[PDB]
């Protein structure tokens, strides 16, 4: 997204401000900006479901990925998400 | 204890270094106030700063402490202490191919005596005690800065000395020099408090 | 207490004027030696003045050290050891004044 | 009557009764423990104070196991060691790997302990369980996962917090800690089951995933929210408050502190006064720099002196400001220095500590047998007072009665009513619990300063006072007659001399008035003649600041360095943490500038010439942790007797009913968005 | 009374404005262990952190800000501080009163200490 | 990398950049966080 | 004239006995004579008993108190009331 100035607001969420002084640093140089935001990435990553009430997850690749974490699916209405990935995961209904 | 984790320990240096330090205790008893052997084999030496010369010089010629070389002389700063600063010895004899460390005691303007006469090496040790901690050493050939700044005001090691220091340099066009202006740090170093809540050596526990 | 080089303070005194002579007579030469933009009475007045900010010590050892450090910077403007930039230092001249009255102080910032 | 144990060999004298884990803390020894809580009932189920005793064949729970005369505990014996090892290998074979995502990490009873006692490798080759999470509120994030079952919050919310929310659900290795059903735990104290838990299965709602806690810079302060006088230590991070932790102090706060006083810091940071503000041609504040400001306000106080200019005190004020501002207005010779709390002013009034202190101190509540409370709301009003009465309770069986509308209190106590009248009654001997109290050994009556603020407060003062002399008459030093005041700045007004309270004001009403950190909108534009000048000099602005012709923007209680008064007289200085934002000054230098620019300059120019200026007013308010004993309650009572007030039929409601009304109080409190979700998750 | 304010190096204006605290650091609520709190420490008044304007990250001037002397008896801070010539605020220490614990008293008889759950 | 392409991801580039310093598309370091203390707001009416 | 009066008396110094026993008897009756004026008391630790009177426009004066019998006490006071 861009911001009403036109500056390109950075997946922090942050964007300076008309008023902003700072804002002279972008004059003649591009505002670095990742164009990949994380947030919307996982969003599109699909619900897995699996019928065990407790799954582990380990981020994939066994030691490339994250510390195992085992992730209770009890709440019905809630999908189970992963603490460091943040990948959900679901118990078939 | 045992296995590869636990770290060997010769008790037949204990017995020897212990042996010796009470050799060195009953030969100076005037100066000696204290005699440790560390479980990893080193022996030290505590004298009263009026000994660092006849210490040193008895355990650098009696030929059964023939400490001849002078390995490093420091200083430790305890802010808790009356007598702050701790100027440590640390001598080798190659003959009997061992080391040995004299421990002394000195406050921020009681003088120490120089100990050039015994080793010639004490010379810039000396002078960096004295520029880094402020610990003036009597009868010294020359003793100035060695490490810092020529115009450098303060002593730097001293518990009490801040880590960025008071000044900084620059280079100002208008004076066209190098000029020292107060600190300003962009970044202030992060203090990070580490020490756990939980004691971790009960064989060192001061009582209450 | 083992006195450092004064056993008593008008030994002190004696030892402080002997260093305020010697730091007198040599400003001229220093001016030259480093061509200082400074005044000759500039130097003297910044070693009075240098002086005279340690005119509260009553303790013969500390007045003792304070020789010695004086000596020490001395020796070093003698010997050239510092530089223009050294000498200089003393003469704080880029460094802003800060004001002293509370008001000023107020206006300023925080400052306690 | 001590008798002799031993701790590895060292011989120590205890009292019997003495638990082996506290002979061990006498001679230096601290016992690693999960659930044993030094303010906490002795629990024995964490299992991991197991030590050794020599010529015992089985290793004894130092946290619950009475010493006995001969003992020699062997704190560091193969035995102690390798129960602690297999204890924590048995904690954590379940436990999450979630140290990195957990705030608890860096500061964890859980990882230190296993760091110093346990293994440094795992058996556990099975599969970890996982337990779904429960909500409790908006304010303690719940991971159950990490729960290591200590039963501490639930021992905690039984005793301390009295809600009898929490519990253990399922037996075995299933078994589920929190409410069975969908609850949320609602308590003035809620926020300390966050620091009893060891592990980080409660962690602060708004602190999480802030910073960690090893950066994080620690200063001791003092809380201002309330007047109990709470310390805190304020935890800052590159310059900014990241969170606010209990201080310890058995007096005062013990090792807790209210929901409020922990999760206000967030109303710090919102609408904040930065630059000086002045009226423009429009009639709207504009920002202008501080000679502006103060140049246009020591004008208006040249142009006006005597009762003309008037000065309404604050409740989040300092003593330091407070007589730097009364010096200010005696140099215009203006004495109308109106608190915005009513204090009656009859008899005695704030000549007397002690007819407007707590003479009884929060420590005596332990050793008072029967206390009776009028129109106050102790659970709201002061938290930590309501919980220390709970305490005593618990353990003492202290008999509480209430004159007041009937609030619950985390404890049963006798209602005896809300109307005033049995004030009257209890004072004639004709109601039953003035016999209670005359059978009483240490009873202790509490007048809460809310019910002074209704308009017969004189008369309930004087309803009080009578009872307290009828106790007096009719049984050491033992104190009797206590007032427990809301305002952190009334307390040390009072004592500088504030008028307590703006009747004052209104009598003769001034062009020039000074609102030093005043939003309670006691006095408004109405209120006061049609070309008044009005200075609101706040850290927020919430009321005064909108009804203000120039604004000074002060400091923070976390951003200075000054003197607040507890309800119990104990003058505390705060610390200063950050600094004041944008152009911001101490209020004391404030006032100092303001008088210099007039010309009435003020005879002090740093904090310690203040403070001495303070000891020349009251020299109580110099000596830090000290809470002084003056009596005078005689002169009081009969000075107090010499009007004759007449007391109203209305109902002693105290303000606050619910914990709704006690979430948002103060100005920083009603800025803070956390205390705001606070109230509408239990209004909803 | 020893005045090494002179051969300290210290500038005049971090010797006679700073305002030492001598205190024993209390024990952080969050965990139980008391090893950090048994020995007494001296720190400086805190005073202003900007922010750099280029990245965000907080300034100061303040020399002093790190500095933290740990100091076996109070008496030891309160002597480090007179003869650096530092206004110094001493903190008593607070150590915990002793509590008296009963297993038992949790079942109690006729006493309110009587828990409504384990 | 013909014989053993590397693993396909779509947050990699298509398209890599070389040191592009001393050019217009220079990276410029800024703050990626948001303002801490919110100010107040005067009113907008005139008392 | 005279806006306030500060008694500051100690605890326990001996010196303050007199304006001790003047508080317990007389301070009720001048209350009652002065309701008015604020008759400020207030503690001191560690140093002499003191009298201080603020007068109109900021004017304090403090009168030593050390050792002054209640009759003293009372005659200071009505000398600060009656010029
Ligand atoms: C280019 C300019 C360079 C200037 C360098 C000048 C220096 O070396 S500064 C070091 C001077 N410090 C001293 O002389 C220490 C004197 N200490 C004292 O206590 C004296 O004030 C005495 C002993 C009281 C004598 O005071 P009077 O001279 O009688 O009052
Ligand atoms: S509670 Fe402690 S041990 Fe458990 S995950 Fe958090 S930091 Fe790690
Ligand atoms: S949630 Fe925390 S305090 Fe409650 S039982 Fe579990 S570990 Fe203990
Ligand atoms: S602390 Fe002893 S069993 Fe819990």
């Amino acid at each position: 997204r861009t911001s009403p100035t036109g500056e390109k607001v950075t997946h922090t969420g942050q964007a300076y401000d008309d008023g902003d002084y700072r804002r002279v640093r972008f004059s003649d140089r591009q505002k670095e900006v990742n164009e990949n935001f994380a947030i919307d990435l996982i969003a599109e990553q699909p619900v897995s479901e699996v019928g065990s009430r407790v799954i582990s997850c380990d981020g994939g690749g066994g030691a490339l990925g994250h510390p195992r974490v085992y992730i209770n699916l009890d709440k019905e209405t809630k999908t189970g998400t992963c603490g460091y990935c943040g990948l959900q995961f679901r118990q078939p209904h | 204890d045992t296995r590869p984790t636990i770290r060997p320990r010769n008790d037949v240096v204990h017995k020897q270094l212990s042996a010796f330090g009470q050799y060195v205790a009953e030969i100076l008893p005037k100066y000696v106030q204290q005699v440790q052997v560390s479980c990893f084999n080193e022996l030290e030496i505590f004298i009263h700063p009026d000994g660092v010369i006849p210490v040193l010089t008895f355990l650098r010629d009696h030929t059964n402490a023939q400490f001849k070389s002078l390995a490093d002389l420091t200083a430790v700063d305890v802010p808790t202490r009356q007598n702050r600063f701790e100027i440590v010895y640390n001598l080798l004899s190659l003959r009997f191919n061992s080391r040995i460390r004299v421990k002394t005691y000195t406050d921020e303007l009681t003088p120490i005596e120089s100990s050039v006469t015994v080793y010639k090496a004490a010379n810039w040790y000396e002078r960096e005690i004295w520029d880094m901690f402020g610990v003036f050493f009597a009868n010294h050939p020359d003793l100035r800065r060695i490490l810092t700044d020529y115009g450098f005001e303060g002593h730097p090691f001293r518990k009490d000395f801040p880590l960025s220091g008071y000044v900084e340099l620059r280079y100002d066009d208008e004076v066209k020099r190098v000029v020292a202006e107060p600190v300003e740090l962009a970044q202030e170093f992060r203090k990070f408090d580490l020490n756990s809540p939980w004691e971790a050596f009960p064989a060192y526990r001061q009582p209450p | 207490v083992k006195p450092i080089f004064s056993r008593d303070m008008n030994e002190a005194k004696r030892r402080v004027r002997e260093l305020y002579r010697a730091w007198y007579r040599e400003v001229p030469n220093t001016v030259h030696l480093f061509q200082l933009d400074i005044s000759v009475k500039q130097g003297r007045d910044k070693v009075r003045e240098m002086f005279m900010k340690n005119a509260h010590v009553t303790d013969p050892r500390v007045v003792d050290l304070l020789v010695i450090k004086g000596k020490m910077e001395l020796e070093e403007t003698i010997n050239v050891w510092k530089q223009r930039t050294h000498i200089m230092r003393f003469f704080h001249e880029t460094e802003a004044p800060r004001p002293t009255d509370f008001l000023s102080k107020f206006y300023v910032g925080h400052d306690p | 009557n001590l008798i002799e144990v031993f701790v590895d060999g060292q011989s120590v004298m205890v009292e019997p009764g003495t638990t082996v884990l506290q002979a061990c803390e006498k001679v230096g020894m601290q016992i690693p423990r999960f659930c044993y809580h030094e303010r906490l009932s002795v629990a024995g189920n964490c299992r991991m104070c197991l030590v050794e005793i020599e010529k015992a064949p089985k290793v004894v729970a130092a946290c619950a196991m009475p010493v006995m005369k001969g003992w020699n505990i062997l704190t560091n014996s193969e035995k102690s060691k390798k129960a602690r090892e297999g204890v924590m290998e048995f904690l954590l074979a379940n436990h999450p790997l979630d140290c990195p995502i957990c705030d608890q990490g860096g500061e964890c009873d859980l990882q230190d302990q296993s760091m110093m006692f346990g293994s440094d490798r795992s058996r556990f080759l099975e599969g970890k369980r996982a337990v779904e999470d429960k909500n409790i509120g908006p304010l303690v994030k719940t991971i159950m996962t990490r729960c290591i079952q200590c039963t501490r919050c639930i021992r905690f919310a039984s005793e301390i917090a009295g809600v009898d929310d929490l519990g253990t659900t399922g037996r075995g290795n299933d078994m589920q800690v929190g409410t069975y059903i969908e609850k949320m735990f609602m308590s003035e104290l809620s926020g300390n089951i966050i620091d009893i838990c060891p592990v980080g299965a409660l962690t602060s709602k708004p602190y999480a995933f802030t910073a960690r806690p090893w950066e994080t810079r620690k200063t001791e302060s003092i809380d201002v929210m309330d007047a109990v006088g709470s310390n805190i230590v304020v935890s800052t991070r590159t310059g900014e408050v990241m969170r606010i932790l209990p201080r310890m102090h058995e007096d005062i706060n013990e090792e807790w502190i209210s929901d409020k006083t922990r999760f206000a810091y967030d109303g710090l940071k919102r609408q904040r006064l930065t630059q000086p503000m002045i009226r423009n041609e429009k009639g709207l504040l504009t920002y202008t720099t501080w000679e502006d400001a103060l140049s246009r306000v020591a004008g208006m106080l040249q142009s006006f002196q005597g009762n003309d200019v008037a000065a309404i005190a604050g409740g989040l004020v300092d003593a330091e400001a407070l007589v730097a501002l009364k010096d200010l207005l005696n140099r215009v010779d203006s004495d109308s220095l109106c608190t915005e709390e009513v204090f009656p002013t009859a008899g005695a009034g704030t000549d007397l500590r002690s007819n407007y202190l707590l003479n009884t101190t929060i420590a005596g509540v332990e050793e008072a047998d029967v206390i009776l409370l009028v129109g106050t709301n102790p659970r709201f009003e002061a938290p930590l007072f309501n919980a220390r009465i709970r305490k005593s309770w618990l353990h003492n069986d202290l008999k509480v009665a209430l004159i007041g509308s009937p609030v619950d209190l985390t404890y049963r106590y006798d209602h005896l009513g809300d109307s005033p009248k049995i004030l009257q009654d209890i004072a004639s001997g004709n109601h039953p619990f003035s016999q209670i109290l005359k059978e009483a050994k240490k009873p202790m009556v509490v007048l809460g300063s809310s019910a002074l603020q209704r308009s017969d407060g004189t008369a309930i003062l004087a309803a009080v006072s009578n009872i307290a002399q009828n106790i007096r008459l009719s049984s050491g030093d033992w104190k009797v007659m206590n007032i427990l005041h809301r305002i952190a700045s009334q307390v040390a007004a009072l004592d500088l001399g504030y008028k307590p309270g703006v009747e004052a004001i209104r009598k003769n009403p001034p062009k020039v008035l000074f609102l030093l950190g005043a939003d309670g909108g006691c006095i408004t534009r109405q209120d006061l003649p049609k070309d008044c000048f009005i200075i609101y000099q706040g850290h927020h602005g919430d009321v005064g600041a909108p009804m203000a012709d120039v604004i000074l923007p002060g400091a923070a209680y976390t951003e200075k360095s000054a003197t607040y008064v507890n309800t119990e007289g104990r003058a505390q200085q705060t610390k200063v943490a950050v600094t004041p934002p944008g152009l911001a000054r101490e209020d004391w230098k404030i006032i100092r500038a303001l008088s210099e620019i007039a010309g009435m300059t003020l005879p002090y120019d740093t904090l310690d010439q203040v403070r001495s200026r303070l000891e020349e007013v009251s020299p109580n308010l110099v000596r830090y942790d000290d809470v002084e004993g003056a009596n005078y309650f005689q002169q009081a009572n009969e000075l107090s007797k010499l009007v004759n007030q007449q007391l109203l039929a209305d109902p002693l409601v105290p303000p606050q009913l619910t914990i709704k009304d006690f979430y948002m109080t103060d100005s920083i409190s009603r800025a803070s968005q956390t205390m705001a979700k606070c109230v509408k998750a239990v209004t909803e | 009374k020893l005045d090494i304010t002179t051969l300290t190096g210290v500038p005049e204006e971090h010797i006679k404005t700073r305002k030492v605290r001598i205190f024993v650091p209390a024990r952080n609520n969050m965990q139980s262990g008391v090893n950090n709190t048994k020995k007494w420490k001296m720190e400086f008044d805190t005073r202003e952190r900007w922010e750099n304007p280029l990245m965000g990250w907080s300034s100061t001037a303040d020399p002093l800000s790190n500095l933290v002397l740990t100091f076996s008896t109070k008496e030891d801070a309160v002597a480090f501080a007179e003869k650096n010539g530092w206004s110094f605020d001493v903190e008593e220490r607070k150590v915990p009163k002793p509590k008296s614990k009963s297993y038992g008293a949790n079942f109690s008889w006729n006493k309110r200490t009587r828990v409504s759950t384990k | 990398p013909t014989t053993k392409p590397p693993t396909a991801r779509k947050y990699i580039w298509t398209n890599h950049k070389f040191n592009v310093s001393g050019t217009p598309q220079q990276y410029v370091p800024y703050s990626t966080t948001r303002k801490k203390i919110q100010e107040w707001v005067p009113p907008s009416t005139p008392y | 004239g005279l806006r306030e009066i500060r008694i500051h008396l100690c605890q326990r110094s001996p010196g303050s006995q007199g304006v001790r026993d003047f508080i317990e008897k007389r301070y009720v009756e001048l209350k009652k004579a002065n309701p008015d004026l604020p008759i400020l008391i207030r503690e001191c630790s560690d140093v002499q008993p003191k009298l201080w009177a603020r007068y109109a426009f900021g004017q304090e004066k403090n009168v030593s108190l050390n050792n002054f019998s209640a009759d003293q006490v009372t005659r200071t006071l009505e000398n600060v009331l009656s010029g």
